[PDB]
């Protein structure tokens, strides 16, 4: 069940440039009469869209990087707007990274294949970090203001999506259901799930992750 | 999902010392219906307190008016004591005659 | 104008609590109850004095039995473990040339998980419960019909029947009694309390001024009176000693120009 | 000639941390009485180190993900402290990123092992961004106090150092080898070769790069 | 404190008619030796022309810089690759605080300091390519590595100690600035000061700005040498526009032993 | 390394109009070795000018002193023409009687 995947990124999607910062979908409600992007397992078992960018070429291979035979859509597992499904997930990801001893950071990927073109506006921020005075500790925090922008998603394109979450206090066993949305004025450490939301890879950007196909 | 109550306590009529009026405690966007709504007379459950139709609004959070009949003293301090699945401690919420 | 009905089914309900109810708006009028306890639709607040037949409110409940009837059988398609609570909002809105536009909506456990597609005549939904409450539901005899019936016939017929029946219901108006106040809340900034205190219909606004200039609007808050009337308060942080030089004002429907409030 | 590599991250080197910025180094020299790393061919080609991180485990890989054995150091490509030789680069691989007309951003990586373990103290940056209002594009930069502090190298161990330049002009065919320094209040691109400086990533992390072993 | 210094430079590709090879000796900051390949001779310069010191020893020292002309130009064939170079050599030795003897041997290539002469086994040392092939042609030549042995571990201090003799009141001399305050108005609503001090040695002059009396801020600074060996230094500053006035420059130099206080000038 | 020339022009003693002085052109801290300098009298290369010996400074770049005889006058422009491989096209810096 376990694959190393290569991914190859595409280019940005809007309103993301080469020369922008890495948009983001901050909070867990949407504009009136649009929807988050949610991949979900059921109504109580769900993870919000934050992080949209576009992979180009998946390349799959068994944990010794032998080749492998693209594995079918996880069951279970979906994209769902507001009542409608709109992709399957292929494989997922989460990073577990003790920022403090009670305070975790999930960062959680999906690997998602898109099966009904749509569209979705949502309110956006980015990562910024402020210059300091010597060797003061400057943190990686999200913006507050949010920028209400409209994210396209093509059919049959696949899509890397992303959502970080805070779990404070003690942590549970397994796949961490936690929907939390981006805490302005909250600082963020850097995991490998995060590296691409800082400012947009250049196309054909390869990274390989250590993926699963099931919970 | 599960959301936090919103409490308002307010009188239906200006807070006039002396006079009867009603004490409404609305209790708003919460989630499950299940809730714990005491009014409150110096710390005093009030027992004449009678509910509307618990109802929910567009969000799909519910809603609830808790009311009571009485005439405000110049000495006397409402509130309105609320228990959810969300609070750890059932919150309290005191009457300005501000509202 | 718009009629909803707002369904809910707990699959664990506390004793004495019944585990279906129901909720009939006409606009932001309560009208109609229902519960399982008692099993019947009564009207409500001033809706028991409009001159409806009386086999009226028999059929509505015959209605809301099926309805009471389709939402108990969902948990148990729902397997998986408790607690659950199906919500469901079901109306139709009386468009400009008597074109209802019926709504079909459904939640569960607060999560929007089902609609009613009319093109299709099932209910439909892409999250699993979804799925098995729809299926569930569709193998209940005609309760595609009836429901379909419910949007399509029931409900706009009941609107102009209940429209001809309730236009003064529908044309209260009750003019806000307003209280402009000061607290000094804040240590070097008194907060201003401005208070709609009976009022309907429940569109109210609340602006206020400093010195005969636009000011802002404050922190709004909102709600309802035990006479189904609303109520509606505002409020502004300001310097201490400032409050004197502040006014508000109040545009609601039943003052037929805009009221001033001082302190 | 041409190898996948996975390096797997190590520890943060001081002054790191996992929950502090990543420091690097902004200028081209160095306090009164020390110096610069330089990843030098000869005199007239070297590149001085800016970006310092220290690899745990280092697994070679064919173009096609099929195992290789470590390869030799490449020859006449040496990390030169002052006048005296302290590691060996191994693999090497430039990332040109086309920042608008007449900008070239080139980020160079240098998979090198450290054959005498050495000291240096470097003035110290970070990359900082600032909070803008609405969708502003705000940059990423390179702040302009510098930090002095020592970075140490033990021996043995396996280093992957960074250069990034901003080619101003016409471009050369082959290896840039443009000496530039990290410039303040100059705008840069992220490429696979700064992604893991903007926070030290966790312990163990793994990054494959498209390496080559010549120039 | 004293150093003997010598700077040599070679190039690869000279200038027409210009020296390919080139010394300037140097006893603390006073230039006393030049030499280059075309006149290949030693001779003095400024104050040292009438030094007591030997023909001997300035034939000495001429015949040293011819081995030396040779190891360098020998470098640049050592080399290979396309030019041009440039091959500089600081090659002295300090008079430590305790009558100690600090050689110094460093060597740089087309700007990069690339090369060092390790005394211990007489073997230039150097990890930079061209590092090794000058240091191995080099250690292939005539005891090469003892003439550079001698020069730093003996003939240098030797030498060191002899020039302090005849030539200190060289190095002890001291000619005061004569200083000018003008001021130019930079701009509406500013004035930029010039204070200038012209000709003075030693070259270590301080300059301050007064603002009527309190501490002010020395500003820009540009300090270079003149024909003679006398040195000229400028500062600026930009203050408020008609505040020209109040502003007294004082200057610090070795031949003033009271700070002096500058004026502006109608 | 390849180092690009600082130029300074400053007189020798006190700029005085009507009185001999010099017009030095001091350039500093370049790399390689040739440079190419020409003091400019209104735009005029002045034949007789001499210069010191090419030597270096600590950090290895080389320093120049152009020097020439001139008498300022009222209306008069003195300048220094520097040309390295580091300078695209020929710098200029004028005299100001500051210095």
């Amino acid at each position: 069940e376990e694959y190393k995947v290569v991914l190859t990124f595409g280019s940005p999607m809007s309103p993301n440039a080469n020369n922008k910062q890495t948009w983001v979908n901050k909070p867990l409600d949407a504009p009136s009469g649009h929807y988050n992007v949610k991949i979900a397992k059921d109504v109580d078992h769900y993870l919000t869209m934050q992080g949209f960018t576009s992979i180009a070429s998946v390349d799959w291979y068994t944990i010794d990087f032998q080749p492998s035979e693209a594995p079918a859509p996880i069951k279970g597992l979906q994209v769902l707007v507001n009542i409608s499904k709109k992709a399957d997930v292929y494989a997922v990801k989460q990073f577990v990274t003790a920022q403090t001893n009670n305070k975790h950071q999930v960062t959680s990927l999906f690997l998602v294949k898109v099966t009904t073109g749509f569209q979705v506006n949502n309110y956006l921020s980015y990562f910024y970090r402020a210059s300091a005075t010597g060797d003061a500790t400057t943190n990686l925090l999200v913006r507050g203001d949010t920028y209400t922008a409209g994210i396209s998603f093509t059919q049959g394109g696949w899509y890397l999506l992303t959502n970080t979450s805070i779990v404070d206090g003690a942590m549970p066993p397994g796949w961490v259901w936690n929907n939390v949305e981006l805490k302005t004025n909250t600082a963020y450490h850097m995991d490998k799930g995060l590296v691409h939301l800082i400012m947009p890879l250049p196309e054909s950007t390869q990274m390989c992750y250590e993926m699963l196909t099931s919970i | 999902i599960q959301r936090t109550p919103k409490i308002q306590v307010y009188s239906r009529h200006p807070a006039e010392n002396g006079k009867s009026n009603f004490l409404n405690c609305y209790v708003s966007g919460f989630h499950p219906s299940d809730i714990e709504v005491d009014l409150l007379k110096n710390g005093e459950r009030i027992e004449k307190v009678e509910h509307s139709d618990l109802s929910f609004s567009k969000d799909w959070s519910f809603y609830l008016l808790y009311y009571t009949e009485f005439t405000p003293t110049e000495k006397d301090e409402y509130a309105c004591r609320v228990n959810h699945v969300t609070l750890s401690q059932p919150k309290i919420v005191k009457w300005d005659r501000d509202m | 104008l718009s009629l909803l009905y707002h369904l809910t089914a707990v699959s664990s309900p506390a004793p004495g609590t019944p585990a279906f109810w129901v909720s009939g708006w006409l606009g932001p009028q309560q009208y109609l109850s229902y519960n399982s306890l008692r099993g019947e639709a009564e009207p409500c607040g001033a809706w028991v004095w409009e001159n409806q037949v009386s086999w009226y409110w028999e059929k509505e409940t015959t209605d809301l039995r099926i309805k009471e009837k389709l939402f108990l059988e969902a948990f148990k398609a729902l397997g998986g473990k408790g607690p659950y609570t199906l919500q469901g909002l079901l109306g139709c809105e009386l468009g400009p040339d008597n074109t209802s536009v019926p709504t079909a909506k459904f939640a569960l456990n607060g999560e929007e998980f089902m609609n009613f597609d009319l093109k299709q005549g099932t209910w439909g939904g892409d999250w699993p419960e979804a799925l098995a409450i729809s299926q569930r539901w569709q193998q209940q005899d005609k309760a595609a019909n009836k429901e379909l019936t419910f949007l399509l016939f029931s409900c706009p017929h009941r609107l102009r029947e209940h429209l001809e029946r309730g236009r003064g219901n529908l044309e209260w108006k009750e003019p806000p009694s307003m209280r402009l106040k000061a607290r000094p809340s804040s240590p070097g900034f008194s907060v201003l309390t401005c208070s709609a205190f009976s009022f309907y219909p429940p569109e109210l606004q609340l602006r206020f001024l400093r010195n005969g200039l636009a000011a802002g609007t404050g922190q709004g808050d909102f709600g309802p009176n035990s006479d189904g009337s609303f109520h509606a308060s505002s409020s502004l942080t300001v310097k201490s000693g400032d409050e004197h030089h502040y006014c508000c004002i109040v545009q609601h429907a039943g003052l037929a120009q805009p009221l001033r409030v001082e302190l």
